[PDB]
């Protein structure tokens, strides 16, 4: 089952300042009181970081997935509830599912024959996608999850293995640091070249909670990172950001 | 030995290494988990007739084959191009598990380039078959004093059937020329025939449940594989290790590193493994290097004696004419509380000299 | 089927070892006492060449 949201009010998305954001542990090593130089996928310090709001603004687009993604959510109320990766989005092509819905974490891999505006909305209306035909993987996790969250996700798709690292922070983007811990290795083995978020609405037509999210693409680059005694990533360098950090 | 003479002069001479040498193998895998759905294909009550064959597809998962082996009554274990023994060890991207029931003169058939009506109608196996057929009697499951009417075979076919190819079809089998339009009578046969078994029946002719496991390789990650080799993890001592592949020789002793829970390995400062995680024990381990040292040999002249003494660097005494120097432990020499001009130095304001080997 | 191969031993070989013992092999937890059975199978085989 679809169903068309023809309410919206056009507007073009924002743009705003990445900080010293989007840092994840590069491996699983423990490492302590060092400084380690990485060249892995990384977001720039200070990068133009793409920002959506929802307020009646519903912003639903679809983003191309590039080499990496850094998704940024300062949420309160959870409206934020998972995201679709693939390459075309319909039933030619195989899809990946990300959705935590009000009981369980669902991870799936489906030729999914999605919807133009997927959606969620107590909430007992799931208007995501109308078949399902080939299945080849189901992974059931942990619950994930003023404005009071920040909630910070990396996803990478290297050699098949598809990396979700996150953070969650009690809170534009605030100005700090924080590193990104490995969550989820899966083993997916498939293509994706672009993805879209999935919203919830809140019906009484429907209203949108107050929420806002950012999309950031990764680059290749060398980090210096800090670890503390504890194993802890405390700050980090951008080797290419400007000649005082290259020095650095 | 290390000089490459047979005279040494008198002096120090960093000769060798002090290594404590490993004594035991100690290799862990995680623990054995996820058990692949094997419960709901073996011990199913109620499985298919052999024409619809019941397929079940079997990924992501860590697949044990004892279970199989601990009962008795699975009396054919039959498996082809693996072997039996390297089931655990060698591993497939997908399982395929065909579990279908029939008669015990035909489990033969069930096997790469045989004929017959089960293998040429209703069940084919490929001539490069890689996988295990596993059979057993089902007497007092499938048959029925009245008669079980509810197993059925393909006994016609226009055509012989492919490899892993299924058939469900009801149509008339139509042997002659005069079309049969559905009724059936004379040159004009029902495909499906049914297995009525009963508990009286001879051996060869008593039901018989299969299942065949069918191992494919694909381009994706092969995420099927059995339960690993562990052993007892034994600490305190220079041993072999081998966690999760990674291999080396060292110490296991207590750790009061604090990891976090995703980290698994651990390094210092020269980019060493010194920590671990035993992917058994959620425990975390340091490895400290086998107690490595330099060992030097302190003597005279061969022409004037053979005595000599050890000094192990940087070696508590009590690791290893026993004295403590900040260079080392030095043993063979004996500690002389008067002062001399130095002859053979051991470093840190220690000299050695020969009058018996002191030193002072 | 005069071609016969060693399909199962213990322990592999040393280089330029030849084994012609005729012995069972324990395939399984249960011992075997030179009895053929379950998981207990002769280690030479004989090729199908045709
Ligand atoms: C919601 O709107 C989208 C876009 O207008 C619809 O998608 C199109 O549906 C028509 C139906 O005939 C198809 O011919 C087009 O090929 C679709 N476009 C794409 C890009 O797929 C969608 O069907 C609408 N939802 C419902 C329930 O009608
Ligand atoms: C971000 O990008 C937009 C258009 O892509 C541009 O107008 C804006 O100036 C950029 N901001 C920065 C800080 O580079
Ligand atoms: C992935 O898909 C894109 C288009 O969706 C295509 O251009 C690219 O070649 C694909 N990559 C692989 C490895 O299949
Ligand atoms: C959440 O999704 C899972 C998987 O589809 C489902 O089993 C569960 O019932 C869902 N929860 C609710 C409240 O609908
Ligand atoms: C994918 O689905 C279609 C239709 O549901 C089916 O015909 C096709 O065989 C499926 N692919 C595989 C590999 O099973
Ligand atoms: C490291 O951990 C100890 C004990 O858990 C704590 O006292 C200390 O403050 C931590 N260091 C930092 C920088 O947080
Ligand atoms: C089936 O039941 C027997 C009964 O003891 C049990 O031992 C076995 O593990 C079960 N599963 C399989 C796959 O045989
Ligand atoms: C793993 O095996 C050990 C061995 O006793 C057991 O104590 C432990 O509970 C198991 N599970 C985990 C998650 O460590």
């Amino acid at each position: 089952q679809c169903v068309n949201l023809t309410t919206r009010t056009q507007l073009p998305p924002a743009y705003t300042n990445s900080f010293t954001r989007g840092v994840y542990y590069p491996d699983k090593v423990f490492r302590s009181s060092v400084l380690h130089s990485t060249q892995d996928l990384f977001l720039p310090f200070f990068s133009n970081v793409t920002w959506f709001h929802v307020i009646k603004r519903f912003d639903n687009p679809v983003l191309p997935f590039n080499d990496g993604v850094y998704f940024a959510s300062i949420e309160k109320s959870n409206i934020i509830r998972g995201w679709i990766f693939g390459t075309t989005l319909d039933s030619k092509t195989q899809s990946l599912l990300i959705v935590n819905n009000a009981t369980n974490v669902v991870i799936k891999v489906c030729e999914f024959q999605f919807c133009n505006d997927p959606f969620l909305d107590m909430e007992s209306e799931f208007r995501v996608y109308s078949s399902a035909n080939n299945c080849t993987f189901e992974y059931v996790s942990q619950p994930f999850l003023n404005f009071k969250n920040l909630r910070e996700f990396v996803f990478k798709n290297i050699d098949g293995y598809f990396k979700i690292y996150s953070k969650h922070t009690p809170i534009d983007l605030p100005q700090g640091f924080s590193a990104l811990e490995p969550l989820v290795d899966l083993p997916i083995g498939i293509n994706i070249t672009r993805f879209q978020t999935l919203l919830a609405l809140h019906r009484s037509g429907w209203t949108a909670g107050a929420a806002a999210y950012y999309v950031g693409y990764l680059q290749p680059r060398t980090f210096l990172l800090k670890y503390n005694e504890n194993g802890t990533i405390t700050d980090a360098v951008d080797c290419a950001l400007d000649p005082l950090s290259e020095t650095k | 030995c290390t000089l490459k003479s047979f005279t040494v002069e008198k002096g120090i001479y960093q000769t060798s290494n002090f290594r404590v040498q490993p004594t035991e193998s100690i290799v862990r895998f995680p623990n054995i988990t996820n058990l692949c759905p094997f419960d709901e294909v073996f011990n199913a009550t109620r499985f298919a007739s052999v024409y619809a064959w019941n397929r079940k597809r079997i990924s992501n998962c860590v697949a044990d084959y004892s279970v199989l082996y601990n009962l008795a009554p699975f009396f054919t274990f039959k498996c082809y191009g693996v072997s039996p023994t390297k089931l655990n060890d060698l591993c497939f991207t997908n399982v395929y598990a065909d579990s279908f029931v029939i008669r015990g003169d035909e489990v033969r058939q069930i096997a790469p380039g045989q004929t017959g009506n089960i293998a040429d109608y209703n069940y084919k196996l490929p001539d490069d078959f890689t996988g295990c057929v596993i059979a057993w009697n089902s007497n007092k499951l499938d048959s029925k004093v009245s008669g079980n009417y509810n197993y059925l075979y393909r006994l016609f076919r226009k055509s012989n059937l492919k490899p892993f190819e299924r058939d469900i079809s009801t149509e008339i089998y139509q042997a002659g020329n005069k079309p049969c339009n559905g009724v059936a009578g004379f040159n004009c046969y029902f495909p499906l025939r049914s297995y009525s078994f009963r508990p009286t029946y001879g051996v060869g002719h008593q039901p018989y449940r299969v299942v065949v496991l069918s191992f494919e390789l694909l381009h994706a990650p092969a995420t099927v594989c059995g339960p690993k080799k562990s052993t007892n993890l034994v600490k305190n001592k220079c041993v072999n290790f081998n966690f999760n592949g990674l291999k080396g020789t060292g110490v296991l002793t207590e750790s009061n590193k604090k990891f976090l829970p995703f980290q698994q390995f651990g390094r210092d400062i020269a980019d060493t493994t010194d920590a671990v995680r035993d992917p058994q024990t959620l425990e975390i381990l340091d490895i400290t290097p086998c107690s490595f040292g330099g060992v030097s040999v302190i003597t005279p002249g061969t022409n004037t004696s053979n005595q000599v003494a050890v000094l192990y660097q940087g070696v508590n005494c009590t690791e290893v004419n026993v004295f403590q120097t900040r260079a080392g432990c030095l043993i063979g020499a004996e500690y002389v509380n008067n002062s001399y001009e130095c002859d053979i130095p051991i470093g840190a304001g220690i000299c050695a000299s020969y009058q018996s080997i002191i030193a002072y």
